[PDB]
């Protein structure tokens, strides 16, 4: 059957029995920085199993009211093992991903989820005169979340599903890397995430490549007597992390 | 010397060993062997023999040669069981004082196929038919003919030839047998009925007697020597 | 005589027997036989069970 | 050899191939190795399964019982002393072999017999050095009544005789089952009937073995205790079951009280 | 698929559409004595297809409060069909064995029985200085059963699963032919013994070649006002049956 | 849950919440409370020394 | 033995998702788990086992 | 078996040639001929009952 | 058998050995092995430093 797979990293594996395939964004599959494309002349480190290998983040409940969450890549995993580690010492950063979304229900639970990597998922905000600040767009390990309606503030996030917090159709998200999870199908989500950026290596507290973002577009829904609980719980390994500029710890 | 270490029964004397030992007489010439009939190798030359049974070995009967006879006659009704004792050659009253039996408590185990010969004693114008049967254990000792002949069994016709074997086979579970009764080790049971009658003249005798031999096949061992509880003493002979 | 090599590691090394005996019951006890068959038990399956494919299909 | 297996390099995977997963509802249980479930490196390795084959494992000597006899029958021991042969009377020894419901094997049969000196109203002692005798009496043979009679004799009966200061002596015996192996477990009774003895014990028919002083006795009194040890050799099991769980009652049953699975945890979350 | 299966013994045939594969005990699959493993002189009757042919057993009712059923064989088929008679009238006989064991129920139902063949299951006793009785030990066609805690008797059968009713842990029975009954998977087991015994041949009301025990440990649980009265049947069909020594019926 | 069937089964339910942990248990497979009674841990309480991988199924 | 140079980790089991389950199916759950040795897996050193003990011989 | 899709059931289906009248246990019945149905995915089972006669005809 | 010669002077001489047991560690011990190396120890330096020539150039 297609709808069992494994994916092993590092000491970390995943199973599923029910999964809609894998989706290989820009069929493009995470590697190493070669030669004719680099720039940093040092020796770059390269931790290998040690970095790659999956790293659960707190999970999500999905309420029937729930618009949705994102994080932000890699600050939500910055504290995450020796991948964290890796970018608390290190100027220069560059990974790939596997991300893996779960959430299993029952089949008298009904309710569409999509889930996408969006590339430079650069967000508006609430005043017009200010840029978000920080603690607005990402939360690290614990997700930010959308709201159904329009929201105030001052460095607040515009959050509203429509603009998808970007000022663009909510239902144009899918030119990006993506999957759904549709609740009488399938269980879980694959997205592979190759390094995407403009320049060969970037830092990795100063920039976020890609922002996960997973959004209802059919409200959960179930009858009175059964589970109300729910989690959406998002594991993500890294893959091909290398890094190049040593020197001490910190990010100011 | 030469390093050596001595282990375990160094200096014990078993009395199944067989080791090598010097000679009190060395170089003493002994007698010429001559060929002298009879040359035993095998104690199964002995158990393959017949020997009689006393199958009529009653209380009266043990020392006069009233046991090794059971009286047949002419009866007025089919006639019943004539005789019937638990085989096991070893641990019964009737087999074990036979030349098979005291071979067989010579040895704890033994296996193999048995015969069991009768020989009628009758006069020459007495004739009949009897039904020799073995059973199986499991469902004890047939208390009918009916019963008898559902087991195996050699129906005797009593003509010219004098004699006639019921060969009883080995049929076990295990392939070995305690000599000693054993109620896992059941060896089943012997009987012998009427199947027609003793058919006599007038002038001829209304009873007649009937021996049994029994001796080992070929396909019979035993094994496992042991003392043979059948002789004792209380003190030294002189 | 039998010759027969000693149990030796890791990263001379025989030994020499001759039985006394008449009996093979007299003979020292065979402890360097490593023969084994653990599927009987651990796999005791009509079907042979492939390890990366479903239990049940 | 015994060599186990080697561990096997394995990479990064994402496919279909579900080792991990398995249905335990078939009888079959997993074949998973470290190389299926995460990255591994390749290690040589050279450990043996040597000394946990089942001919290692049984081949030590056990003491199975000891016996007392006296000289000048002290404390009701007589001047003889008997065992009708069994393994089940000591825990550590017939709870190895009752990991198997079946065995056949050879014995290997060493005695370690002592004496010591019993208070009495003797006065001088200079007792020569004990002889002693055992005496094994297969299934219907005659036994010994007393110390002097015939049955000593041992003309067919197997006998060691042993003097104390020496080495402990011992005879190998051959398997020597009626059946094709000795059968540890027996779910029979002794009848068709389905009455009378139930278990293992039905088919327990071993002999007994005799033990004495040869020498005759001297004016204070010695006793004599010999401890029987048996070592299984050419060993071929049939049948694994779990070892024992309760404590044994019985050396002739297995009847049990009934006992905890496993010791005690505070909570299901212990470190 | 792998789910669906028949055996077919004489003019008996089972069918199954979920079952977890079949396990033949030990490796080894039924049939007739050789030549040269044979000690039993006489020719040996092989009544085929009427005495090899699934005997219905009877049905047991699975309880929340169940810990367990057995029943000992060769004597739950001592008043089956031709098996039995042959039996009666033969002090030998010699048979290996399909066990099938049925058990369906619904998708709302969970619950978990172990199936288990024990050769030489020797069972112990309340009272220690006696031993169990017939009556105890078999009920035949009709099961006996364990009990969750300790019971008292004197020629009572020790029931007791923790100690299996042999002073072994329950759950070590699994290095015995067994297969698991879960609801959620599979409504069949399916064990092949074969002869087992030191002993070419034995009697069949002397001896018993092995026992069947199901066991509970999950039990059974659903919500009210979903089926109530689940059965466990067992179907169980000698083969190679042989038969030496004839002579009349009985066994005292 | 000692001399009872319960020893042998850990309930898991629908939480309210994530859930925490379920069990935990010192690994040692011949010294822990848990594993030492099992085939595994009663052939280890022969011998002194293991070595090697082992596996737990869960069902 | 239970060695603290020979310290061998710990086991553990956590909450991934949640059971999820319809109205008419029951809300609690059984897992087990089940224990075998690997094929790279060896012991060493027989010696006595210490869960077998008596205070005088069986009759 | 035209249940439900969560109903699902077995049942003895037999045949007993005659000279021993009709079963009246589930006993007797499966001392005859019979297939033992299971309920699943396919919907149906077929007791094929053979022919088991004393003449090469029956009469209708 | 193994033969092999006696430690012996200095300006018959052979001894004949059989190994009698199943095991290496039953074996009498080595006293006959004399390879050496003293330089991991003595000269224990990366650049070979030689003897006529100054330590330090
Ligand atoms: C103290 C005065 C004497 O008392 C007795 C008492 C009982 C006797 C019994 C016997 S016997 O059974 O006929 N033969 C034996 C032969 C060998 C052995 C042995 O020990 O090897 C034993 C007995 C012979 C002399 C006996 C003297
Ligand atoms: C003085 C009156 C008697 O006292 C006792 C006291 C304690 C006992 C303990 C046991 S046991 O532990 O079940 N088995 C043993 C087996 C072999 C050996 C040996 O020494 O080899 C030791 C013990 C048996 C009998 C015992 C008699």
């Amino acid at each position: 059957s297609d709808r069992v797979r494994s994916i092993t990293l590092g000491n970390s594996t995943i199973t599923t029995q029910e999964c809609a395939n894998v989706v290989v964004g820009y069929g493009v599959w995470p590697d190493y920085l070669s030669d004719e494309e680099a720039t940093a002349e040092d020796q770059p480190t390269q931790p290998d199993v040690a970095t790659c290998r999956f790293y659960t983040l707190n999970s999500v409940k999905w309420e029937m009211q729930s618009a949705g969450w994102w994080w932000k890549f890699p600050d939500a995993l910055s504290e995450m093992g020796l991948f964290g580690q890796n970018m608390q010492y290190h100027y220069l950063g560059r990974s790939g991903y596997t991300i893996h979304v779960q959430c299993n229900a029952s089949k008298f639970h009904q309710g569409c989820l999509l889930v996408v990597c969006v590339p430079e998922a650069e967000m508006g905000c609430t005043n017009a005169e200010n840029a978000p600040t920080y603690g607005d767009l990402c939360g690290g390990e614990t997700a930010k979340q959308f709201e159904q309606n329009a929201v105030t503030g001052e460095t607040a996030v515009q959050t509203a599903v429509c603009n998808a917090g970007m000022g663009v159709g909510v239902g144009n998200l899918t030119i990006y890397p993506h999957q759904w999870i549709n609740l009488r199908t399938n269980n879980s989500a694959t997205i592979v995430m190759p390094y995407i950026n403009s320049v060969p290596m970037d830092n990795m507290f100063r920039h976020n490549n890609f922002t996960l973002m997973i959004i209802p577009f059919a409200p959960l829904d179930y009858v009175t007597g059964a589970s109300s609980y729910i989690p959406i719980t998002v594991t993500v390994a890294p893959m091909s992390a290398e890094y190049n500029g040593l020197r001490l710890a910190g990010h100011q | 010397g030469l390093p050596t270490m001595l282990t375990p029964g160094s200096t014990q004397f078993l009395t199944s060993d067989d080791f090598q030992s010097p000679s009190a007489m060395p170089q003493f010439d002994v007698t010429p062997e001559m060929n002298i009939p009879g040359q035993v190798r095998n104690l199964m030359e002995i158990a393959e023999v017949d020997s009689v049974v006393p199958i009529n070995n009653l209380q009266a009967n043990l020392k006069t040669m009233e046991a090794y006879r059971v009286q047949v006659r002419s009866t007025d009704e089919m006639g019943g069981q004539i005789f019937g004792f638990p085989l096991q050659p070893g641990a019964s009253s009737v087999l074990q004082r036979t030349l098979l039996g005291e071979i067989l408590n010579y040895y704890t185990h033994w296996s193999g196929s048995l015969k069991l010969t009768f020989v009628f004693c009758g006069s020459a114008m007495a004739t009949g038919k009897f039904l020799l049967a073995y059973s199986p254990p499991g469902a004890g000792a047939p208390d009918s003919r009916k019963n008898a002949m559902l087991g195996t069994h050699v129906i005797w016709d009593v003509g010219l030839q004098s004699s006639c074997v019921l060969c009883v086979p080995w049929i076990s579970q295990t392939h070995y047998r305690y000599v000693v009764d054993d109620k896992y080790t059941a060896s089943g049971f012997i009987s012998c009925w009427y199947q027609t009658n003793v058919i006599v003249p007038a002038e001829a005798q209304k009873s007649c007697y009937i021996m049994c031999f029994v001796s080992a096949c070929n396909d019979f061992s035993v094994r496992m020597l042991r003392d043979t509880q059948f002789i004792k003493q209380d003190t030294f002979y002189q | 005589a039998q010759v027969s090599t000693q149990k030796t590691g890791a990263h001379i090394i025989h030994y020499t027997n001759i039985n006394y005996y008449k009996d093979a019951a007299s003979n020292s006890a065979n402890r360097q036989d490593f023969t084994q068959d653990p599927s009987k038990f651990t796999e005791p399956v009509k079907d042979v069970m492939i390890k990366s494919l479903p239990a049940l299909n | 050899m015994g060599r186990v297996a080697d561990t096997i390099a394995r990479g990064p995977s994402n496919s279909e191939q579900i080792p991990a997963l398995t249905a335990v509802e078939t009888g079959h249980t997993s074949q998973v190795d470290p190389s299926d479930t995460m990255q591994t490196r390749h290690v040589h390795n050279y450990h043996s399964r040597s000394e946990s084959s089942i001919e290692n494992f049984l081949c030590r000597s056990a003491c199975v019982i000891y016996i007392k006899y006296s000289s000048a029958e002290s404390n009701n021991l007589k001047r003889y002393a008997e065992w009708v042969i069994n393994t089940r009377q000591v825990a550590q020894l017939r709870r190895k072999m009752e990991m198997f419901t079946y065995i056949r094997c050879d014995m290997e049969l060493t005695f370690v017999i002592t004496s010591h000196q019993e208070m009495s109203t003797a006065t001088n002692s200079d007792v020569p050095v004990q002889t002693h005798q055992i005496m094994y009496v297969p299934p219907g043979g005659p036994v010994p009544t007393s110390v002097n009679d015939y049955v000593w004799q041992t003309s067919t009966n197997p006998s060691i005789f042993w003097t104390e200061g020496n080495a402990p002596p011992r005879m190998s015996i051959p398997f020597m089952s009626i059946g094709n192996a000795y059968t540890m477990f027996y779910d029979g009774w002794s009848n068709f009937s389905r009455d009378g003895i139930y278990g293992y014990n039905s088919l327990n028919n071993m002999g007994t073995i005799y033990a004495r002083h040869v020498n005759d006795s001297s004016p204070g009194g010695l006793t004599s205790t010999i401890r029987i040890y048996f070592k299984p050799k050419h060993v071929k099991a049939y049948v694994p079951r779990p070892p024992r769980l309760c404590q044994y009652k019985k050396a002739k049953n297995v009847n049990f009280d009934v006992e905890a699975v496993t010791t005690e945890r505070a909570s299901l979350v212990t470190t």
